[PDB]
RNA sequence: CCGCGGUGAAUACGUUCCCGGGCCUUGUACACACCGCCCGUCACGCCAUGGGAGCGGGCUCUACCCGAAGUCGCCGGGAGCCUACGGGCAGGCGCCGAGGGUAGGGCCCGUGACUGGGGCGAAGUCGUAACAAGGUAGCUGUACCGGAAGGUGCGGCUGGAUCACCUC
RNA sequence: CCAUGUGGACCCGCCCCUUGGGGUGUGUCCAAAGGGCUUUGCCCGCUUCCGGAUGGGCCCGCGUCCCAUCAGCUAGUUGGUGGGGUAAUGGCCCACCAAGGCGACGACGGGUAGCCGGUCUGAGAGGAUGGCCGGCCACAGGGGCACUGAGACACGGGCCCCACUCCUACGGGAGGCAGCAGUUAGGAAUCUUCCGCAAUGGGCGCAAGCCUGACGGAGCGACGCCGCUUGGAGGAAGAAGCCCUUCGGGGUGUAAACUCCUGAACCCGGGACGAAACCCCCGACGAGGGGACUGACGGUACCGGGGUAAUAGCGCCGGCCAACUCCGUGCCAGCAGCCGCGGUAAUACGGAGGGCGCGAGCGUUACCCGGAUUCACUGGGCGUAAAGGGCGUGUAGGCGGCCUGGGGCGUCCCAUGUGAAAGACCACGGCUCAACCGUGGGGGAGCGUGGGAUACGCUCAGGCUAGACGGUGGGAGAGGGUGGUGGAAUUCCCGGAGUAGCGGUGAAAUGCGCAGAUACCGGGAGGAACGCCGAUGGCGAAGGCAGCCACCUGGUCCACCCGUGACGCUGAGGCGCGAAAGCGUGGGGAGCAAACCGGAUUAGAUACCCGGGUAGUCCACGCCCUAAACGAUGCGCGCUAGGUCUCUGGGUCUCCUGGGGGCCGAAGCUAAC
């Protein structure tokens, strides 16, 4: 049984592009269909469709690398190079709209989730909102 | 630790250790030397070491460094403790000033002074430029 | 001593052991490097501390009696003052009350005969526990005996070496 | 005291509100003083009542250190009714009734501490602090108490007790500087027994004005900060001196000398802002206008003239940390923040020269923050470095899969009130600058009220099955407990047979043997463990668990997808389990074996070796609870190459899929291993 669904999630990507596989499977869910959604729009991630295995719902997400490099370990530099997670459960971090992050010197963003859908750092800050700091991802 | 763990039974703020028993605070002390023995040093070094006991103010008989080339403290006198450790010298761990009552500033010396009290001398003894 | 030459042997299975050395490997708590290290001991000194018969001082709770000031409550009467008699004042008694005394229990400040071991500090003492299979593998909980080091018992551990025991 | 009553107070009935708000009815109760002048006028004052103003009481949410080697506190204590008391609620006080209230979301106790605006530090988060100025509290010799009043339970008021010094014909009285100033004690340490009432302010008065160490100021202290000076230009390939110099010269150094220019101090004359009104006059006693007195600081600041070159020190110069030679000294004398430097060449001791730093100051000591991501929220850790609780069960708590809908507590947003002043930031301005001060401006977390959103978390309802649990059927196992049987071996006893030695050791000896041992045969008693299988294996939460058999019992893995429907993971405290040893009662006691008895080795052996031997090892119940209780690595869950060997279930079965044990290894990790 997961304990924290997202975290999962975020994860479940971050070992796949380690190993340069070329899409992983994730349980499905409005929000991390959601939270899916920015990575998507942003580059991080070529994307995801809904999928079905075994009979259960799951999200497969198409990976998003680089070109392989030259001189020795010519594996391809990472487009998510770091994601990590923010507001844990059993420790929630909200943060108000002044306290949005800047995250990355805007190289990432980091996907709020305030009370007007699911939206980045830009976003959120654009609309004028602040609400659970989900994610940070570069 | 889990930050529910730091929650309940926080983290514990580090206490210091003053390592200048002279009571409430206090820059310096007024001992009455007792017994000016001459310690020997430690491990590496050697010699002997001016040193004396001290019954101070506060009410702690503390041993106390004689810095300098030579002095005169003795049995009676009323001295000024600052605070200093000496390496080589298990147990004190504060210093006699000089030139500050019964205890006097050694003779000669040119550079320390305001270490070491000691007036400066007078050089040809004339007006602040001279000589 | 340096050198010359004349005559001219014996023996060597073999590397295990003795002295010196080369390579490889393992262990190491050593690296002016085993003519090493470290632990413990007895002796001289210094700093601090635990216990601690007994005493002194202040503070608190408890039980019972003693209780100032003062406010509240009762009286305030042919014997006190005032009274248009409605009543007021003095005074009296009482609950409460500072504090005090009696016996007992705990708190800290302080003095201290008697006692324990500690840490450190020059040069010394005796043993050789540990460190390399450290010459009885080591450590460990426990028990016992020993001034102490440590010795042996019982079970565990490898943080043990050595082509007995076979990961480098 | 009576009268009076716009009115107001109370009871009581009623209305509008809604806990003692407002309005009303008949009843009852309650006022008061005068003084003064330019006296038919007005000033002051006075009484009652409603409103403003200000100030304040009370109450509540929230926020406020350390120690659990402080864990339980509480009887007026928790509530209730009646009553007392107060301006008002109330255990605030008393009487009765009930028995409760507070506590690990730390009560009770000990220690420490006035709290804040702010200050210091810091990148920030945070830490440390709260002296000056401002707001709030509390105290005034210790303790108690009330009187008077709007207000006090009254610092320079009062009463009693205590201590204390003081007067006393001893019968009894008097005081309190934690007010300014001073004294003494303490101490490393903290000032003038000043001037002024001119100003701002407070008190009383129609006013004149009185008072006021509040305050405005002056003095002392480099205690801190800010500005100022000790001079400015010139002045030789370069004085003297002192230093160095494999001795030619380098250095102090343009530094001085010397020249010229300026001219802090000091002298002369002038000297003010801070001061305008209160009073008096006109006016109307308004508004307004006119008049006049009014300084502590001061004869000071400041301006004008004249005017002399006219204080410098202190720390360091091995590395961090910028600055180097020589002479002395010789592990001495001495340096030292850490590392260390000195035992006859010291850049580390002392002096000299030189040099760096800073400059009326520089060093030092102490303490706070920093460096210290060395308590880590931002920002750390636990295989071997300090760090996983011996294991489990489970309480409080923390955490929680998937879909939809209500709430919208959290959370986010907008408005608004609050967030005084000083400080802080910013702009502007004043004192010749600054320091310091004035004006304006900005922002602020938090908290209150109103409105809004609804993703995520909380709550609620509805629904699902991907977690979890159950069911069906199957498997392995030294998992445990109870009872019972089995063979080997050992020692002891009996019989037979049989001798002279056996045993033991590096060698030996003690020890056992002619009451005939050992060695061999047969039979008997007893305790303990349980070969080979057996393993590089298995099972168990750990400890731990192996002859076989039966029985009672735990857990677990797989196949089926059948049932419930999130029912879950963790787990402070609690409780239970926990090798060996040890302890208690009782039994048993073959072998072994602490202590102990001898033997031998040794320089000596209370030791390694040898021969005996007690507790003990064994079982029962009870106790102990520790451990290299080690994988020295908490539990659960999801994710990330393989290969190889192996145990166990399913399988279209030497291939794939599940559970467990090892090996080698991707990425990754690690200080390395
Ligand atoms: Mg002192
Ligand atoms: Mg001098
Ligand atoms: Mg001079
Ligand atoms: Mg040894
Ligand atoms: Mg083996
Ligand atoms: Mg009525
Ligand atoms: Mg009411
Ligand atoms: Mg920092
Ligand atoms: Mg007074
Ligand atoms: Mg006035
Ligand atoms: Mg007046
Ligand atoms: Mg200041
Ligand atoms: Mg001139
Ligand atoms: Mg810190
Ligand atoms: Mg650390
Ligand atoms: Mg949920
Ligand atoms: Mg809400
Ligand atoms: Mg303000
Ligand atoms: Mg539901
Ligand atoms: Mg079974
Ligand atoms: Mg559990
Ligand atoms: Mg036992
Ligand atoms: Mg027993
Ligand atoms: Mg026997
Ligand atoms: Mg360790
Ligand atoms: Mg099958
Ligand atoms: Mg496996
Ligand atoms: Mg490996
Ligand atoms: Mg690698």
């Amino acid at each position: 049984m997961l304990t924290d669904p997202i975290a999962d999630m975020l994860t479940r990507i971050r070992n796949a592009t380690r190993v340069y596989k070329e899409s992983t499977e994730v349980p499905a869910s409005r929000f991390k269909e959601e939270i899916l959604k920015i990575l998507a729009r942003e580059g991080f991630i070529k994307g995801y469709e809904r999928v079905e295995v075994d009979g259960k719902p799951y999200l497969r997400i198409h990976l998003k690398y680089g070109p392989r490099r030259q001189g020795p370990d010519p594996r391809p530099e990472q487009v998510i190079k770091h994601i990590r997670r923010i507001s844990r459960p059993g420790r929630r971090v909200y943060v108000g709209v002044k306290e949005i992050p800047r995250v990355r010197r805007g190289l990432g963003i980091a996907i709020l989730s305030t009370p007007k859908g699911v939206l980045t750092d830009r976003e959120a800050r654009k609309l004028g909102v602040g609400g659970e700091l989900i994610c940070e991802v570069w | 630790p889990t930050i529910n763990q730091l929650v309940r039974k926080g983290r514990e703020k580090v206490r210091k250790k003053s390592k200048v028993p002279a009571l409430k605070g206090a820059p310096f002390r007024r001992g009455v030397c007792t017994v000016v023995r001459t310690v020997t040093p430690k491990k590496p070094n050697s010699a002997l070491r001016k040193v004396a006991k001290v019954r101070l103010t506060s009410g702690y008989e503390v041993t106390a460094y004689i810095p300098g080339e030579g002095h005169n403290l003795q049995e009676h006198s009323v001295v000024l403790i600052r605070g200093g450790r000496v390496k080589d010298l298990p147990g004190v761990r504060y210093h006699i000033v000089r030139g500050v009552y019964d205890a006097a500033g050694v003779k000669d010396r040119k550079k320390s002074r305001s270490k070491y009290g000691t007036k400066k001398p007078k050089e040809a003894a004339k007006t602040a430029a001279k000589k």
